[PDB]
């Protein structure tokens, strides 16, 4: 199952 | 034995084309199970293991959206990290993202991780507690400050200590035949003498999983690394793994050199001499 | 559509009581949950978002998640009537339920239920009957006569005086209707003329 | 930008038995950046059909691919792998050895 | 810039007509989406960009094409208009999918009615009703009632203008304009509102009250062969003055 | 009848020359009653109408603190709005804040308002209901989000619907002779012909309060605007107000053109002809 | 009186 | 950033009676920004002592001031206002007229 | 007529009962009202703030304001013992009352009131008399005699065992005063 | 985020001495203030910044100069120290005046005593008192009493150390150190505490008990020409052992 929160731009 | 689930994502910029190459792949332990490729015809998450094929439209539509986004997230990051580092749009740069969780024999959470490198050096990594951040460059600092303001640490610690573990278990079970089998190394020695002065003994290990293993040479029963070659553990393409390690020995002392094998599949450590 | 299931109202609470709104989602391994507040005629507005098991507090609003039971909830402690509006529940800012229509019916300390006839400002031949100052218990039935039209109840907060009133209007094609819209309540200084 | 140079191992899936069809494997690893060319060789001729793994990376961020095709090893026939990375001036040729 | 934008706000359409709704956001939002909402049901997803050039289909994508040139714009197009498409369309952006903090802002929405015969469209007839003697003595308070009737499509805005300045206290408009013939499918509508003020506010004949209803009907460009008034987008109001009765 | 209380605040930045200029003024209807000036020697709220002079140390110490704060609040806002807009420290920028309440004949609340403009365009204004916010650009959005989190709408609706009206009443009574007068317009016509062909009639109105008024021209008793000038209503500095409006008229038709006056002071609307 | 609440920094 | 240009009316407080002291008024309004110069003129000479109102603004945010001093209008003597704002290239001179 | 006048106890409720605390302000104009909670020896802590007529609910704390009567109050629904501390009332985060000392007096399930004399380490005839194990009804008397010193009551919570005890000690300059001093309420086992 | 900080925590002073109290800020707080609190009365306002460079006077501003440029610092100074200033001083910041939401954080406070003759300062005499056999049988429990006497100023902390590890269970210190001579103004103080533990904890003579009292008196730099010990800031304790006797 992939992450669906935590992942945004830098 | 223990287990991990990990997702690896890779974005490489191709100058002159505002669309980088994106390649995401999901491992459960040393077993691949999903993949996405910006180039491939489908533009959907594709299965690789059998057991993950028994998920339904819900699973794929969702995993496709998430990973498409991971790509678009990287698309931007390259845009940004050029400014932040002051590098040419002429150059091809690399972002790598890797996250996942570990569990013990008990299947109970042990460790989570979320790491990020620009051009294959550490950029910003999440500390073990999952509340802190390690930044090196002030470019990372500017991320840290923006990521603290979107509670990213908190947001991930949820996935990692929660979702990650809930689905690793689901996979481990739903895929017991694949994932919870432990193939033992088939072992032997070869003796090719390089002259009438020396002899090269090679300790072999084949058709094993998982890929973790330890081969060690002992001269009169002491760990030798002085004249010891030891190859990177390699795949076969059937989902087993191979490794060898060799020592050069004064010919007439073959029996003083013994090889020591260690693996999860092995009840006891193996000892090898020449026959 | 099963994707996200909501209460599907209308729900009605009294002023100053707790509202509880309930949501279950089908897709397990959703990990973001959002509560939106839409007033009638306007557009959704993020109010609350939870990504993690438990209670998240934001003033009067608390939001609740049980990834076990595939359940999201919202407490509105101390409901005001300006809270009354549609509340929409959503997974990963993508799919939404039907919505639960909340009506916070106000605390009318001194009711004076009446049915006064009003007359037009131009050509008064046309008149409308206005059922007002009833208490939030008293519930309005739609019409039985086809040619008769009858509005829902609705709440005024005349800041003018600090006094909240329940109104509800009824008009007909002709005089063959003189304030004979009969369904509920025992006091009404309903004068003839 | 840090540049690591690829490491190459060339090996058979199953212990080689002459005339018994098998799988020739070229495993490149420990390299950065990701763009790499790999070819498997039949006496220096480029072997037409070759499948490769998907791009993943180790704990030090270095990439790794397994290139492979099905072959039938032959006493006298010689096989090798020809890697070209942006670290190497001339393609690297690593020749297959049974016992390696 | 002003969160997320949409055009138009209100549109009538003849069944089997081309039409594009606009959406824009100057916030660098990669994630965007398009919803439809029917009085009763809620938000149903049509399509969604996760970024520039990427688009996917949602739950009700039939009838509806979409496009994603530029991060900024996310248009939505109805190739052949149908009554089945008579609904309220919202457009929403967030900075981030795959991340919870960042908000999902919604547009002002486009309100769409589609009708088989364009003759079905009528402007509203408006009337203010002066408070009852009975009410002003029994309560010491005046309630004015307003009544917009025989209009289609089912939207209009309705504010109260006391002495030429707009007022938002002791006002109550019906959540949704009710249906003059619920049974008949294409049927005309009607909407009622209430203004309540201190008895003596109404008693003063220098105080002036207007009920105002903005109608969103046809446009100057739409063709019209009929005998009755051209049902162009317009404002219709009715007036009252205070009274020493 | 009818009345308002309104507070107007103005902060203009003067680069290189220390703190900004702050000028706050309180109106009840068309009558000023207090002022603060960042430049003035006192650095206290100063009275302007007589009736507000009967308040004691309590009132002034408090009104001085509040309005000093309004200034320091604006001092910061300029600091901020440069970041938010990405503007020069070298340019002089303007913030304007205006809030107040309206009441009917009955003195009972009718309307509240609180608006804010940066450089003389709307920035963030409070909608009529006093629960919502209108933000224009994303700089306003960042305010909106932070102002919703300090429940500002709620916090003001208290002042505006409550305190504002409680003191407007206090003022209206305690200052009845000033505020509850209606001085009626002293009216007349002038006839200067601008050629031998046409003639200019000017309808005058002087020494009136409040400033609200309407003058209208009627050819055979119908509104003419075709050849109609009408000046912006102007003060005098005695607290009364002036306005005129003129029509250019074919000479020999002076008696068919009549002027119509309307004012609070006027029992009936006035009609004027020549002579 | 002058507003003594709801007057906050932008 | 909006710049509006000032509007000017020049008038007497009380209807002008020659030789009877009065108040000359210059009312600028509808202007942005607030920084403005206003001078009152006696045949083009700047009238030394002049009080001005306090700065307030209309509904559309545009500012407004009343500049005034006491004068004694004189059949032949001519009076005017010279407004200088960061909106105009040349000062605006608006000359007093008894009946406007 | 201090800017801010506050109910000046000290006030005492039993555990689990409602505490009501009071404040009146002189300055009519005020529009923000704040309640602060100070534990003995530490510093004030914002607990509640009201800026508008009526009730503000925040868990166990409710705050009440009437601009009419120039009066602010605080309910502490279901008093816990950790509530014992000084409550301060404030207008516009500027001026504060004296403070009301609240003691939520604990629920002593079975008292065993006694007066045991203790004798010091490495000395003799220097000793202190300790009035303990009484119930929250029984209140502690003044000294009376100037040369006699007498401490306040206070509550021990041996978490160890779940046992709350009310203590209060008394000593004098000289031994010529023994354990017939502290003005008893209950039963006095030596 | 440090909060609001203050220096010192405890200070004696000779009447007519210069003295500066620190106050700080890791926040963006425009509004700050300084209070004094005398046992009996509460918080009385001295001065207050509404911002940098702005300073106003409060309720009791005499004796006290305090202003600051920096938004971050807001120091407070006694030019000529007086007994009339012997009190507890708190320093408080909020992000906003003219706004209610934003909290008003308080410092740890500075405890100040001012004395006409510096000879008035004495260190505490401490004593532990062993539980009664009567208590141990009648109750099945042991209470130890501690007693710090003849100390000034009333600046003291007092914890219990059983076996060298601090304890916060079955402990009770007096709300306020009581006054050995209430009538005399400059009079010495005294404070008592209670430790209660399971009967058998006290009954085993291998368990060790110390009552510890930190005194805040003079500093090494302060002048002293007396015969008795220099009453420097110190720790004074008394010791007991368990008993099966």
């Amino acid at each position: 199952e992939a992450a669906g929160i935590g992942i945004l731009t830098v | 034995g223990s287990h991990s689930m990990r997702y690896f994502f890779t974005s490489v910029s191709r100058p002159g084309r505002g669309e980088p190459r994106f390649i995401a792949v999901g491992y459960v332990d040393d077993t691949q199970f999903v993949r996405f490729d910006s180039d491939a015809a489908s533009q959907r998450m594709e299965p690789r293991a059998p057991w993950i094929e028994q998920e339904g439209p819900e699973y794929w539509d969702g995993e496709t959206r998430k990973v498409k986004a991971h790509s678009q997230t990287h698309r931007v990051d390259l845009g940004t990290l050029r400014g932040y580092y002051n590098q040419s749009e002429a150059g091809s740069h690399t972002v790598q993202r890797m996250y996942g969780c570990d569990v013990g024999s008990d299947w109970r959470f042990l460790r989570g991780y979320h790491q990020y490198a620009y051009d294959g050096k550490d950029y910003i990594a999440l500390k073990e507690d999952l509340r802190s951040w390690t930044a090196a460059d002030m470019a990372a600092q500017t991320t840290k400050h923006k990521w603290e303001a979107a509670h990213v640490a908190e947001q991930l610690r949820a996935y990692l200590e929660g979702t990650c573990v809930e689905w690793l278990r689901r996979y481990l079970e739903n895929g017991k035949e694949t994932l919870q089998r432990t193939d033992a190394p088939k072992t032997h020695m070869t003796h090719h003498a390089v002259s009438d002065h020396e002899a090269t003994l090679r300790c072999w290990a084949l058709s094993f999983y998982p890929a973790e293993i330890t081969l060690t040479w002992q001269r009169d029963g002491e760990d030798q690394t002085q004249d010891t070659e030891l190859v990177e553990t390699r795949p076969a393409g059937d989902g087993t793994f191979q490794k060898w390690a060799a020592v050069v020995v004064p010919s007439g002392q073959e029996q003083r050199y013994t090889c020591h094998v260690q693996h999860e599949g092995l009840p006891k450590p193996l000892t090898l001499r020449w026959e | 559509q099963k994707e996200v299931e909501q209460n599907s109202g209308p729900l009605s609470v009294p002023e100053g009581a707790i509202a509880s709104l309930n949501c279950t989602y089908s897709d397990r391994g959703s990990q973001s949950f959002f509560w939106y507040r839409q007033y009638s005629g306007k557009s959704p507005e993020l109010i609350m978002s939870i990504y993690s098991n438990g209670d998240k507090e934001d003033g009067r609003f608390t939001a609740q998640l049980n990834k076990a039971s595939q359940y999201v909830s919202l407490l509105i402690r101390d409901s005001q009537p300006s809270d009354s509006a549609t509340y929409l529940c959503a997974v990963q800012k993508l799919v939404f339920g039907t919505g639960t229509r909340l009506l916070v019916s106000p605390n009318i300390q001194n009711p004076d239920p009446a049915v006064y006839q009003l007359r037009d400002s131009k050509s008064s031949d046309k008149s409308v009957c206005l059922f007002t100052d009833f208490d939030s218990q008293t519930n309005v039935s739609q019409s039985k006569d086809s040619d008769v039209y009858i509005t829902d109840k609705c709440v005024l907060d005349m800041r003018s005086m600090d006094f909240k009133s329940n109104s509800a209007v009824a008009w007909s094609n002709k005089s063959d209707f003189a304030c004979a819209n009969a369904f509920n309540n025992s006091i009404i200084p309903e004068d003839t003329f | 930008m840090i540049q690591r140079t690829p490491k190459i191992q060339v090996y058979s899936r199953h212990p080689a038995e002459n005339g018994k069809s098998n799988f020739l494997n070229c495993y490149v690893s420990g390299f950065h950046p990701s763009d790499i060319e790999v070819d498997l060789l039949k006496n220096g001729e480029r072997i037409e059909k070759v499948e490769h793994s998907d791009l993943s990376f180790s704990k030090d961020w270095s990439f790794y691919l397994l290139y492979y095709t099905e072959f039938t090893p032959t006493e006298k026939d010689e096989y090798a792998c020809r890697v070209n990375h942006v670290t190497l001036s001339q393609p690297k040729i690593v020749k297959w050895d049974r016992d390696m | 810039n002003a969160g997320v934008t949409q055009t138009p706000k209100f549109q009538v359409l003849k069944t089997g007509q081309s039409m594009t709704l606009q959406c824009a956001q100057d916030m660098n939002h990669e994630y965007m989406s398009w919803y439809r909402q029917d009085p009763g049901m809620g938000l149903r997803l049509i399509h969604y960009s996760v970024g520039a050039g990427i688009t996917d289909q949602g739950e009700v994508p039939n009838g509806y094409n979409v496009s994603r040139s530029t991060t900024e714009d996310f248009p939505l197009r109805l190739l052949s208009a149908a009554p089945s498409q008579t609904s309220v369309y919202f457009c929403a952006s967030s900075y981030s999918f795959t991340e919870a903090t960042y908000e999902q802002y919604f547009g002002p929405g486009t309100r769409l009615t589609v009708t088989e015969d364009l003759k079905n469209v009528f402007p509203p007839e408006v009337a203010v009703f002066e408070p009852s003697e009975a009410e002003i003595s029994h309560t010491q308070k005046a309630t004015l009632v307003c009544l917009a009737t025989g209009f289609y499509p089912d939207h209009v805005e309705l504010s109260w203008w006391v002495n030429g300045k707009e007022v938002h206290s002791g006002v109550c408009t019906d959540p949704q304009p009710l249906k003059e013939q619920p049974a008949l499918n294409d049927s005309r509508y009607a909407l009622s509102s209430r203004l309540r003020v201190s008895a003596t506010f109404w008693q003063d004949p220098r105080n002036h009250f207007r009920c105002q209803v903005q109608f969103y009907g046809l446009s100057e460009n739409d063709e019209w062969t009929q005998d009755r008034a051209k049902p162009v987008t317009q404002i219709v109001s009715a007036e009252a003055w205070g009274r020493a009765d």
